[PDB]
């Protein structure tokens, strides 16, 4: 079947809508919540990837925009 | 051909590196993408794509994942979703998890259609019934079929996590017992990987779609199982490592204003 476009797309769009919404907060909208650090001057950080949940929480409609290819 | 589907389900990501690497997203924790797989026809892939979604985590996803174990995979739905065989809890809640996660992504989807079950009686019957002997049946699996295959990853930390509790291989027998018993209770591949050993995830996904895989659990680090081995005798019997016979308990046990007041005060 060489119709891997217009069905991807449409699927996408209900998976992108599905994935640009991980609850906001989720009580855990990370990897993790917070813990405790290795040797540094952050043992009292938010996260070793606070601006990253972003990027998790909003990456997942990026993940399936960019692998909704077929 | 057309995109066929599977959904495997890893609990928000944690390190997919390995288990992705040994069979195949926007962030370490994006949260239910669209991954994919193939399947072959002796020379080359005839755009078969049967897509094995590894789905690093679901917040608030149902509907990705839903989107990922689409309806076109009617013919061959196996989840191959990654597990950690560090513990008994955690390999026997991943495979659970996996079967449920299967069953969530079709009942949270399939709401409107119900003859599913019916037409999945005779295709599966026909299916399964060639499958179900020669592990290595009769086994008490769920209400209807989904493939979930459930491959054990991470015995790797089975021997530091059996040391630090056990200071032997107890745990790792109760990881192969624990892989046995939902095996039993679900009838599918309990295939277990550990260092170096039994790389086969995708194997019974092909041999039970419509390449090699061991089973043996003697070497105390990856208790392989086909997709038909599933028995509950000799394995409950054998089961009393540390534990008793046909336990599924370790999964459940195992998972400055009053300041210048206070000087007038004082100065009275």
């Amino acid at each position: 079947q060489e119709m891997f476009a217009w069905k991807m797309v449409v699927l996408s769009l209900p998976r992108i809508q599905s994935q640009r919404y991980q609850v906001g907060v989720h009580y855990e909208l990370t990897e993790e919540e917070k813990f405790y650090r290795n040797a540094l001057t952050r043992m009292p950080d938010g996260p070793v990837a606070l601006e990253e949940s972003y990027s998790a929480v909003m990456g997942i409609v990026s993940e399936v925009e960019q692998y909704v290819k077929v | 051909p057309s995109g066929k589907n599977i959904l495997v389900f890893g609990e928000d990501g944690s390190g997919k590196t390995t288990l992705m690497t040994k069979l195949q997203h926007g962030k370490k924790g994006r949260g239910l993408e669209y991954l994919y797989l193939s399947v072959h026809d002796e020379d080359r892939d005839d755009h078969t794509r049967c897509n094995v979604w590894i789905l690093d985590g679901d917040l608030y996803h149902k509907g990705l994942l839903k989107f990922a174990v689409s309806a076109e995979s009617l013919p061959e739905t196996l989840v191959i979703f990654v597990a950690d065989m560090s513990r008994p809890w955690t390999v026997m809640e991943s495979l659970q998890k996996w079967a449920s996660v299967l069953r969530e992504h079709i009942d949270k989807m399939k709401i409107p259609p119900e003859k599913m079950r019916e037409l999945e009686r005779k295709f599966v019957k026909d299916f399964q019934d060639y499958m179900e002997p020669e592990e290595g049946d009769n086994v008490l699996t769920h209400n209807l079929g989904i493939p979930v295959l459930v491959v054990c990853t991470k015995c790797d930390a089975v021997s530091v996590l059996e040391k630090e509790h056990d200071y032997r291989d107890e745990h790792l027998d109760f990881i192969q017992s624990h892989l046995r018993r939902f095996c039993l209770q679900y009838g599918a591949a309990l295939i277990y990987t550990s260092v170096k050993e039994e790389k086969n995830l995708d194997l019974l996904y092909k041999y039970i779609v419509h390449f090699t895989t061991p089973a043996l659990v003697v070497e105390k680090d990856a208790v392989f199982i086909p997709a038909g081995w599933d028995n509950e005798k000799k394995i409950a019997i054998l089961h009393e490592n540390f534990t008793t016979v046909k336990p599924e308990d370790a999964y459940e046990d195992f998972i400055v204003f009053l300041m210048k007041q206070q000087s007038l005060l004082a100065k009275q």
